[PDB]
């Protein structure tokens, strides 16, 4: 009766599930709900600094729309 | 009381040992072949926690199964000395329990105990693959009943 | 007669060559093994769980010895030393004496369970069915001394497994 | 480059101790000798003692000796091929047969009492007749077995990894193998068409038709097929033995050689006297020397 | 909270490595007409913990002839690489998103051999040196194609970043386009981890235990995780490399469930292969790869560079 | 017992919770099987003791015992014979 | 412990043969473990005359 | 007290006993772990006369067989007395580990012994143990020694590698006895 194999991989299935679950939610939590920004090039990194400077609270994941400008 | 926590840590340690003891790959003679039948799908020793690991550096119980002779007795005791602590030696079969059929010959040590501190004795010629299946489980009860830390907390 | 076993020359036709080339390139006999084990994965395991259920035996099984006694209660062994005379391992050691009643019993019947090899000759030996191995394959002990049985332990085994020995011998007394 | 095989780590003084035991008491020695071909071992010793005694076993005895001697060939060849793959690294084929060869050990115990060491095949015939229903149980297993022997062949015989690990490796030629004192598979594997069951048939092996697989390359691989083919050829022998089992006794009628049954033991003078001396002194065989060899599975 | 993420990527893996041992015992057993561990707790689910405590409370053998400092560095080096080489894996969102993920994949994979190397030397024995040097021979044939297959497959992905692998595999599986490479990658990933037909370095029947002969208790227990954490991670590498699942931008649950199932299916096949085939010979292994594998890699890599240009299907770099 | 079963699993025992004093919750063994049921359990017969009661006699035990190795009830070998050579007891009367 | 027909095909197909015709696990086809008492035969020399040992 | 309760009780008075599991040679051999080897006043004012384990073992056996052991009090001592500094010189030479002696005042060593006593497991060095290393084996010639029983004492020089072969690194593992010279013995 091969069902007994399943409990073994069942907890394992949850075991590998936690990391991907953790990283996605931790990124979602720390970075203001939005998905964590990716900076593979200097243009992205330069873009991130501008967001941080204009945020005022020194946090890139604080985006101010048209209400910021006049 | 410190006795309670010692007993709880006592039960934790031995339960790990009795449910994970690994019989060595140490076969000698007729008594070894049927012990394979214990590892065969019929009785499936592995289901009870044991694995048949070689390399006495990574084994707990030594299944001396077969005729123990003169020319190999140094090899066994060297092997037994290599096994880490704790280590148990189950003398398996009548040959290793005193000499078996060839008790009176000239190149057999009459009993595995004369070289090694021999644990629970399972008789048979050969003991059935089930006969020492109890022999392994009966050792698991011996591992269950030890005190160790209980003596240490009362030493 | 005899049969040749392996010299089968493979054909060199383009169909055969491509079949072998496909076999070597696209591993097939390796996949044949994988499909085999997977089929042999969804079977029913041949294991039996221990003591809750136990393996099957036969009435003539050979195990722990026992010294039975007559229906009256008198022991069967009249100390004829036949079992000692046939013991291949010389495990039997008995001495007799004229008992107080006048009957012919044995003072000592030490059977060394660490010497004898369960030939069963002893149960074939005595003409009164005195010594006989019981069905109890299980008597493993923690110390070497416990295995060296004397007359008293043999009688105790006779008194314990008497139900089995009477039934088993009843089944197989006709085959012998 | 050079391999010195130091042996002696299991030298029980068997041939020394036999000197001190009666012929009946020496029988379990051969049982323990080659502990994977038990019935074949006692068959060798029994034939020698019968030859010296100038006594033949009853027709029923010879048939079950052949029948049980052949499932013994099933046992050893199972052990040889499976542990081969085990030593090579293929663990799965080891376990599948060992469940099946566990079933054959049941037949061992049902007829003798012990799983391995039957001590059943004795000089002058077997100890006692088979239990009722034993032959039917043989038929059920023999039906299933050929459906597992091919299963082994599916696992290894055509496997490329097993082939390379075994093809054209450990190759021994014809003359050197013959000169080296080789026998059995070592001869049949290298092309020499020799088999004691055919050339010098003992017991009733002549009245049984079977083929002897002969290899051509003589290497490690060719012997693996030779052993596996010996499995199937043994199954044919078992099929004939079951179908041609004759009625009759199981030991030589001569009570001075084989012990009388327990029935006449307890009523007749001569039977008890013979049983007494046979189990105390044993049958005195005539002086002389002989060398009897049989086609043991090894 | 980045530290919380680090443990959330270490401890959940560690239990996954632990239960692979129990799963392998049961998978191997049920492929053997056996039952596998089922007495330690229910269904044998407590078995890894039973072995867990025994090993860490087992007598840790120090061999006298061993070089102690190198003796202890090897178990540390083996486990440290195993965990840190999980960090660039793009489980929905990778923990460590780097433009050169696969290069870092190869670097610590190549660093892994020095565990079995230094341990084999430090054990100071015949079987120790035999296992360690055949470990060289096994792994020496191994990086040359491992890089080539990685290069050829990724050449149409766009770059070495692991995150963009999902975008490339958005429409169809990578295995549909490079199945000749996938079989060859799979054998090598089965091979880099010293598993199933290629386990010469351990070689139970022929080297008793190889490098692990003089390694007991935790030093052994550490060696088991490095071997088994590399099994799961390499299969996870193959799962993203060739069977990249769909990724909803708003629900990372979807990819995580699909990705984990792919890793489980692949890891079972590792046990599937481990049960079935026999074990190669380290000369045949080298001959198998540098005489049959490597020639196919070069032409297949030749095909996979010519193909994007000829079809005007080169992938974006950014 | 279940006839529709792979041979070997068709008969099984659920061990007692108490036997001769010792607690036989989770720790159990194979020797706690009384003889009369040992035959039926090991497929030595197809007749349970309830259907066929074994023939009762005086000397048969009324309480089965497990293997008593380890516990202070374990069996110790000892010579069952009498003394062979005694000695000439010296007299009580003095020298003179 | 009978396999579900769904996997009966799986084991049959994956091995390319009909397992259910003949299985390794035994079942009710085995001979009964209790058999009637047998009557064994006598040997050829169980003759109460003309059975002299000299011949 | 025992002599009072059991007048005919043979009292054996062994000196420091050395052997495989002796905690005397191993004590100084294990001293290498904690930096150098600390000896109070370089241990130059403490003379020890150790005795091999087996001789005292045979002494007890011979005492049982001897019908004159009743009431007597034997003092089991070795053949030669060695100043403690030279003894440690001999031990570390046989083990080939470097010797780094350094003085240590008595009050500070007592403090060190106190710290080691804190361990709830087998202590490595107690304040009592520190005192024992300082206690030179008092010579009691009036006390019947070991040769009267019949056992000839085995000099520590012969059977010293037994205890200390284990402590040697792999480098000097196969080194024999004659490699290291016998240490100087302050004799009676
Ligand atoms: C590059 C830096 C190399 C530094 C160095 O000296 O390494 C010696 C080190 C130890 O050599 P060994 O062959 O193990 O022999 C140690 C004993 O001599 C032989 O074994 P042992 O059991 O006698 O070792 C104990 C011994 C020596 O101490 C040790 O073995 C402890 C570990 C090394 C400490 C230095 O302890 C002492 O001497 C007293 C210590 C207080 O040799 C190395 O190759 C280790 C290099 C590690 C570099 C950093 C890696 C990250
Ligand atoms: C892949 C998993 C797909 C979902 C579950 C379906 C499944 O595996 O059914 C196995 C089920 C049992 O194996 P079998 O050899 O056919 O059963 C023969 C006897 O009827 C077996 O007779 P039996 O008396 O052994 O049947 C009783 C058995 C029946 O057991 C079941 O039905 C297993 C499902 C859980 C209940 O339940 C037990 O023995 C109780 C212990 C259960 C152990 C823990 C099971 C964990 C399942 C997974 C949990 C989540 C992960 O096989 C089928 O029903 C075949 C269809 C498979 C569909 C796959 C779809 C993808
Ligand atoms: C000569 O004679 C012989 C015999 O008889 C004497 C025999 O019988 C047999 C027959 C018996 C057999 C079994 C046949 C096979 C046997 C052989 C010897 C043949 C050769 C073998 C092979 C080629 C294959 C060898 C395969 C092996 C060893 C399997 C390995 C894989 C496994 C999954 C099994 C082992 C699993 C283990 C040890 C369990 C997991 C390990 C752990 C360390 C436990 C987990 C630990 C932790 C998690 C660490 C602690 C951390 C925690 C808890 C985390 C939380 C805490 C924190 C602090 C973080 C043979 C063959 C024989 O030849
Ligand atoms: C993760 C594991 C968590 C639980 C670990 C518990 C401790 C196990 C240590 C190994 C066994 C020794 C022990 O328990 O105490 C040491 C104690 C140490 O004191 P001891 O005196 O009992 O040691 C054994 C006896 N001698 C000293 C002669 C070797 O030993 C024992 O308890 C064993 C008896
Ligand atoms: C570093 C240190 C880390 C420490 C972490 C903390 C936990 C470590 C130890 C964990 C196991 C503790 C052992 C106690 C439970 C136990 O094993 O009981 C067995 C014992 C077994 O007793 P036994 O030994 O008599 O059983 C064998 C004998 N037969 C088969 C005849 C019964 O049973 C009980 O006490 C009842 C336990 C039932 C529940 C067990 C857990 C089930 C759920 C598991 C879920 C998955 C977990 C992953
Ligand atoms: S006890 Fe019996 S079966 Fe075991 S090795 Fe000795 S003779 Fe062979
Ligand atoms: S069973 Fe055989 S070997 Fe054992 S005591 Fe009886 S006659 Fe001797
Ligand atoms: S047990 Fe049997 S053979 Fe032995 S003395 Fe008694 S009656 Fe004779």
């Amino acid at each position: 009766m091969w069902f007994e194999i399943l409990p073994g991989i069942a907890v394992m299935a949850a075991c590998l599930f936690i990391p991907g679950m953790a990283t996605a939610h931790i990124h979602k939590f720390t970075n203001g709900g939005k998905e964590k920004r990716v900076a593979h090039f200097s243009y992205q990194w330069n873009l991130m600094e501008r967001d941080r400077c204009i945020s005022g609270v020194n946090r890139y994941h604080v985006t101010k729309g048209l209400e910021n400008i006049d | 009381r410190g006795e309670y926590v010692v007993a709880k840590l006592d039960d934790l340690v031995n339960w790990a040992r009795r449910s994970s003891l690994w019989p060595m790959t140490f076969g000698l003679a007729c008594c070894a072949v049927e012990m394979m039948h214990m590892a065969a799908p019929r009785y499936d020793m592995d289901r009870f926690g044991v694995v048949f690991r070689a390399s006495p550096r990574q084994s707990d119980v030594m299944i001396v199964a077969g005729t123990l002779t003169n020319k190999m007795a140094p090899a066994l005791r060297k092997v037994y000395d290599q096994m880490p602590e704790p280590r148990y030696v189950v003398s398996m079969g009548s040959c290793a329990n005193g000499g078996g059929y060839y008790h009176y010959s000239y190149s057999v040590v009459r009993g595995c105990d004369r070289i090694v501190p021999v644990d629970i004795y399972v008789p048979g010629c050969p003991p059935t693959a089930e006969a020492l299946l109890y022999g392994i489980l009966q050792l698991q009860r011996k591992i269950k009943r030890e005190k160790r830390l209980r003596i240490w907390y009362r030493r | 007669t005899y049969k040749f076993v392996n010299m089968r020359e493979p054909s060199m036709d383009m169909k055969s060559v491509t079949d072998r080339a496909a076999q070597t390139l696209l591993w097939t006999e390796l996949v044949r093994g994988l499909g085999m084990t997977l089929s042999y994965l969804f079977r029913e395991p041949a294991t039996i769980n221990y003591p809750f259920e136990k393996g099957p035996l036969s009435p003539r099984f050979r195990g722990e010895h026992a010294l039975r006694r007559y229906p009256s209660g008198e022991e069967r062994c009249i100390a004829c030393k036949l079992c000692e005379a046939v013991c291949p391992a010389q495990a039997i050691t008995i001495e007799a004496e004229p008992r107080a009643d006048g009957s012919r019993r044995t003072t000592r019947y030490d059977i060394d369970m660490t010497k004898c090899i369960y030939c069963g000759f002893c149960q074939e030996a005595c003409p009164v069915d005195a010594i006989v191995e019981g069905p109890n394959f299980e008597f493993s002990t923690e110390t070497h001394e416990e295995l060296l049985y004397n007359k008293e332990k043999l009688l105790n085994n006779g008194d314990k497994w008497e139900a089995e020995i009477a039934a088993n011998i009843q089944a197989d007394y006709l085959y012998r | 480059r050079k391999c010195d095989p130091h042996i002696g780590l299991l030298h029980r003084g068997t041939e020394k101790l036999i000197e001190y035991k009666t012929y009946l008491q020496a029988l379990p020695y051969f049982d323990r000798l080659d502990y994977v071909s038990m019935m074949c071992n006692e068959q060798a010793y029994s034939l020698a003692v019968e030859k010296l005694l100038n006594i033949q076993p009853p027709p029923r005895a010879q048939w079950i000796r052949v029948l049980f001697g052949e499932i013994t060939r099933l046992l050893n060849h199972i052990m040889a091929v499976t542990t081969h793959a085990l030593d090579i690294g293929a663990m799965t084929p080891f376990f599948w047969m060992f469940e099946e060869r566990e079933k054959m050990f049941e037949f061992y115990e049902r007829v003798s009492g012990a799983r391995m060491h039957a001590a059943y095949i004795r000089p002058g015939g077997v100890h006692q007749d088979l239990p009722l229903g034993l032959l039917d149980d043989i038929y059920e297993f023999s039906k299933n077995f050929s459906f597992r022997i091919d299963e082994l062949e599916e696992m290894l015989t055509n496997n490329r990894i097993w082939r390379n690990r075994t093809v054209d490796i450990g190759v021994v030629t014809a003359e050197d193998a013959l000169n080296y004192g080789f026998s059995g598979v070592m001869l049949r594997g290298s092309g020499i068409q020799w088999d004691l069951r055919k050339t010098q048939p003992y017991d009733v092996y002549d009245q049984v038709e079977f083929d002897v697989p002969i290899g051509s390359r003589g290497d490690c691989y060719d012997r693996y097929l030779c052993r596996v083919e010996e499995m199937r050829q043994s199954l044919r022998i078992i099929s004939q033995c079951l179908n041609k089992m004759p009625p009759g006794e199981i030991k030589v009628d001569d009570a001075k050689v084989s012990p009388p049954k327990r029935a006449e033991m307890k009523t007749s003078m001569e039977s008890l006297i013979h049983h007494f001396k046979l189990y105390t002194e044993g049958y005195q065989v005539p002086p002389g020397a002989t060398y009897t060899a049989i086609e043991a599975p090894k | 909270m980045f530290m919380i993420n680090i443990l959330s990527l270490i401890i959940p893996i560690l239990l996954a490595v632990a239960f692979l041992t129990l799963v392998e015992r049961k998978v191997l057993g049920y492929m053997q007409l056996r039952k596998g561990p089922n007495v330690v707790g229910p269904y044998g689910l407590l078995q890894p913990i039973a072995d867990a405590l025994k090993l860490v409370t087992k007598e840790p053998l120090r061999p006298g002839t061993s070089s102690i400092s190198m003796f202890i560095i090897a178990p540390i080096l083996g486990l440290s690489l195993a965990l840190t080489m999980w960090v660039p894996l793009p489980m929905p969102y990778p923990l460590i998103n780097m433009n050169l993920g696969v290069l870092f994949m190869l670097a610590m994979s190549s660093l892994a051999v020095y565990s079995i190397l230094w341990s084999g030397w430090a054990s100071n024995s015949k079987y120790a040196l035999i296992g360690a040097l055949r470990a060289v021979a096994q792994t020496i044939s191994y990086e040359v194609t491992l890089a080539i297959i990685l290069l050829s497959v990724l050449l149409m992905n766009g770059s070495y970043t692991l995150s963009t692998l999902i975008t490339t595999q958005e429409h169809i599986w990578m295995i549909f386009t490079s199945w000749p490479l996938a079989m060859m990658w799979f054998i090598s990933t089965l091979a880099e981890t010293n598993r199933a037909p290629f386990d010469l370095t351990e070689g139970e029947s022929e080297l008793v235990s190889g490098f692990n002969v003089e390694y007991a208790a935790g030093p052994f227990a550490m060696f088991f995780m490095a071997e088994y954490a590399n099994i799961i991670m390499m299969n996870a590498f193959t799962a993203i490399l060739f069977l990249g699942a769909s990724h909803d931008p708003h629900t990372p649950e979807l990819y995580t469930i699909n990705f984990v199932l792919k890793t489980l299916a692949l890891t079972i096949t590792f046990l599937w292969i481990r049960a079935s085939y026999p074990r190669f010979r380290y000369d045949q292994l080298m001959h198998l790869l540098w005489k049959s594998f490597l020639p196919l890699t070069l032409a297949l890599c030749m095909w996979h560079i010519s193909l994007p240009i000829m079809t005007a299907s080169i992938p974006p770099q950014s | 017992e279940d006839n529709k079963q792979f041979f070997g699993r068709h008969r099984w025992v659920i061990y007692t919770t108490e036997m001769n004093g010792r607690d036989t919750f989770w720790d159990v063994d194979g020797s706690m099987v009384p003889p009369e049921w040992h035959r039926w359990l090991h497929c030595m017969t197809d007749d349970p003791p309830t259907t066929k009661p074994p023939t009762a006699r005086k000397y048969i035990w009324t309480n089965h015992k497990f293997n008593v190795s380890g516990t202070p009830q374990q069996y110790v070998p000892y010579s069952t014979t009498r003394k062979k050579i005694q000695e000439w007891v010296p007299p009580s009367t003095p020298y003179k | 412990a009978s396999a579900t027909r769904v996997i009966q095909l799986l084991r049959n197909w994956a091995s390319g043969r009909d397992l259910q015709a003949k299985l390794q696990l035994r079942y009710q086809e085995i001979s009964k473990r209790t058999q009637p008492p047998p009557k064994l035969p006598v040997g050829p020399s169980h003759k109460l005359s003309n059975n002299y040992y000299c011949t | 007290e025992v002599r009072a309760a059991f007048p005919e009780a043979t009292i054996i008075k062994p000196s420091d006993i050395f052997g495989r599991e002796d905690r005397f040679l191993n004590y100084f051999a294990s001293m290498r772990w904690f930096g150098g080897v600390p000896l109070i006043s370089l241990g130059k004012e403490t003379v020890k006369q150790p005795v091999y384990i087996v001789d005292v073992s045979k002494g007890i056996i011979n005492a049982i067989k001897d019908p004159d052991a009743k009431g007597k009090t034997f003092a089991f001592v070795g053949p030669n007395r060695y100043l403690l500094f030279d003894l440690v010189q001999y031990i570390f030479a046989v083990a080939y580990r470097p010797f780094l002696p350094y003085p240590l005042p008595h009050f500070a060593y007592r403090w060190v012994g106190r710290l080691f006593e804190v361990s709830p497991f087998e202590p490595w060095t107690t304040r009592d143990k520190v005192e024992r290393v300082h206690m030179s084996d008092m010579t009691l010639p009036h006390l019947p020694g070991l040769e009267d029983l019949g056992i000839q004492a085995t000099p520590l020089e012969l059977k010293a590698i037994e205890v200390l072969r284990r402590h040697r690194t792999y480098r000097w593992l196969t080194s024999e006895m004659e490699d290291v010279k016998p240490a100087k013995t302050v004799n009676i």
